[PDB]
């Protein structure tokens, strides 16, 4: 009774990313931990292009962070 | 103008969509959220129309 | 392969509506 | 509609030409009063007097309700659109025969009460399992069978077109009919050769497909196949392939290989076991024959099993002639050039040799036929089958 | 030289259930009323259904 009610707001979600015009300045933003369980529907031109990882540090940025907490 | 103050005050219509027709002037309209109805045609619309 | 599952509840909406040209007293 | 049900002679005795000229007497009589009620009263009582007088009597709007349960002869519980439930009477207006648990209604407005019923659609389940029409050839494709042509026939086909015999001995038909073989041999053709020329509904149903991932369904699409397969008409029900799917309890293991256990579990006895189903032609196919459940295999349930065989070279002349029936043919071959050679190739070998000579000709954009066409397509036919062979020499 | 026909349709019509009966029927009349056409496909019904 329950994923068609959650399927259709993920074409409700897809329906109104798609259409806006191409000239209002509207940025969206998501985040997640898991970016493997996810439909590619969102992974598409057009959608959402960047994509950047957060990976875990070295030995540089390990100084850089504990420079700005100490 | 002048004449409009009562006619706002009288009752709106119903919005369906008729899924099929069937004999003897009738069809057969799921409305929004409810049930579907067999109901009857206007004398200005048609059967064919439909 | 042989594995079960629950379920779960999608409750409608209600709504009700009148004419409202009824008065509530009748007493005193 | 149900106007004698007397039949009991069955034969040309002299009883059933007095009774049905009775009935031919009570018929005419009945209509030649009924002829000089519009030849000397011809009056219209009834064209809307009767529709008017009941328009009227039930609403404008109509509304579709839901039967839940069926209650002693004018009151039964309904279903509105929302859930709310109403416990209101019929009336002597709806047809009250077609009036099952689970089907549309028409209701009222002030009362509620049960005014007529809106007919059903069309199950999906017959649109997905039926082959619907007539689908190929008829027993102008086959090779030389003619004993096994027999069998099938005088269990299914005598039986239903002509059932005439049994009835003298009061001797019931036999059930069940196992189809097995080597691969290849028209197990599939001949399923489908009675599927064509037939007068009842044909069913199929792949064995493979009655493995489902969740758990319970294995049972409950079986006990709907022979439920559809009842209520729709006179029915025969051809499953191919049981082999697979139904061999025996090889280790009583659990972990899905239960599942399966229990599915042929429930299609053991919605086969037989309660209240013999009439009807119904129950027509099952399988490769090997040896590990198989022998409590399907005991009379009740099959009576019939019929060996398929491999023809060396008398059929084939026919089977390599009917899948050449339809091309061209240069005068540069023989099929005796294969047919003497080799004698234990299928059917369904011959119909590869008889494509891919098609396919060996157009690919080189050439014209009609060559002998080469038949040499290279036969050639390959046989890595078709060696190259999935581990058989060294002599095992 | 034929006319391509390129159908992506991969699931927001798959939900779509009262016209889901008559999306390849208009498409297959405009594929014999166009020219010589080419319908191209892709996963899209093996994702849905199987
Ligand atoms: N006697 C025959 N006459 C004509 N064609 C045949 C004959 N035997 C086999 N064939 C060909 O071989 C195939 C046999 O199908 P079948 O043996 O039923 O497959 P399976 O037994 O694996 O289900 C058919 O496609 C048919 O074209």
């Amino acid at each position: 009774g329950a994923d068609r009610e959650v399927q259709r707001i993920l074409l409700e979600l897809l329906n109104q990313m798609d259409g806006f015009d191409q000239n209002v300045n509207v940025k969206v933003i998501m985040a997640t931990n898991r970016a493997d369980t996810l439909d590619p529907a969102l992974l598409r031109p057009g959608r959402l292009d960047r994509k950047i990882e957060f990976p875990l540090p070295d030995r540089r940025q390990k100084r850089l962070i504990f420079s700005t907490i100490t | 103008l002048r004449e409009e103050l009562q006619l706002l005050q009288e009752q709106g219509s119903y919005v369906g969509e008729v899924v099929r027709a069937m004999d003897k002037k009738k069809v057969l309209v799921k409305v929004h959220p409810e049930g579907k109805f067999v109901v009857d045609v206007d004398k200005n619309i048609d059967i064919n129309d439909v | 392969x042989x594995x079960x599952x629950x379920x779960x509840x999608x409750x409608x909406x209600x709504x009700x509506x009148x004419x409202x040209x009824x008065x509530x007293k009748x007493x005193x | 509609a149900s106007k004698l049900p007397l039949v009991t002679p069955h034969t040309q005795c002299r009883l059933k030409l007095l009774k049905l000229e009775r009935i031919k007497d009570y018929l005419l009589m009945e209509e030649e009063f009924i002829r000089n009620q519009e030849q000397m009263k011809p009056l219209e009582e009834k064209q809307e007097e009767e529709r008017s007088k009941v328009d009227d009597l039930r609403g404008t709007p109509m509304s579709v309700g839901t039967l839940e349960e069926i209650i002693d002869d004018n009151h039964a519980i309904v279903s509105t659109s929302v859930g709310s439930e109403h416990y209101v009477s019929i009336l002597s207006f709806v047809d009250k025969d077609l009036l099952e648990p689970g089907c549309s209604v028409l209701l009222n407005h002030k009362v509620h009460a049960v005014i007529g019923v809106l007919m059903d659609d069309t199950d999906p389940l017959v649109t997905v399992m039926k082959v619907e029409k007539a689908p190929q050839e008829t027993y102008a494709d086959i090779g030389g069978l003619d004993n096994q042509i027999q069998e099938i026939k005088e269990s299914v086909e005598l039986p239903l077109t002509h059932p005439e015999y049994y009835e003298e001995m009061g001797i019931k038909p036999p059930k069940g009919v196992i189809l097995y073989g080597p691969p290849g041999t028209g197990k599939t053709l001949l399923a489908k050769a009675v599927a064509n020329q037939t007068s009842a509904t044909f069913l199929r149903v792949v064995g493979s497909e009655l493995i489902q991932k969740y758990l319970g369904d294995g049972p409950k699409l079986v006990r709907e196949l022979f439920r559809v397969a009842e209520e729709h008409a006179p029915s025969i029900v051809f499953i191919d392939e049981i082999d697979a799917i139904g061999t025996k309890r090889y280790d009583s293991n659990s972990g899905g290989e239960r599942e399966i256990q229990r599915t042929m579990l429930e299609l053991l006895n919605q086969l037989d076991g309660f209240d013999s189903r009439g009807d119904v032609k129950v027509i099952m196919a399988t490769n090997r024959i040896e590990t198989l459940d022998p409590a399907l295999i005991r009379p009740g349930r099959i009576d019939r099993k019929i060996e398929f065989p491999l023809p060396d070279e008398k059929t084939k002349k026919r089977i390599f002639q009917i899948h050449t029936s339809r091309m061209t043919l240069a005068d540069d071959v023989t099929l005796d050039d294969l047919i003497m050679a080799k004698d234990d190739l299928s059917g369904a070998d011959i119909k590869a040799i008889c494509t891919e000579a098609g396919l060996m000709a157009l690919r080189e954009r050439r014209m009609k036929v060559t002998n080469e066409d038949f040499k290279k397509s036969k050639e390959n036919v046989l890595y078709k089958k060696q190259e999935g062979t581990p058989e060294g020499l002599y095992l | 030289d034929c006319t391509f026909i390129r159908v992506s349709g991969s699931e927001l019509v798959q939900k779509f259930i009262g016209e889901g009966a008559r999306m390849v029927r208009e498409l297959f009349v405009m594929a014999r009323e166009h020219a010589p056409s080419i319908i191209f496909m892709d996963e899209i019904d093996s994702i849905g259904s199987s």
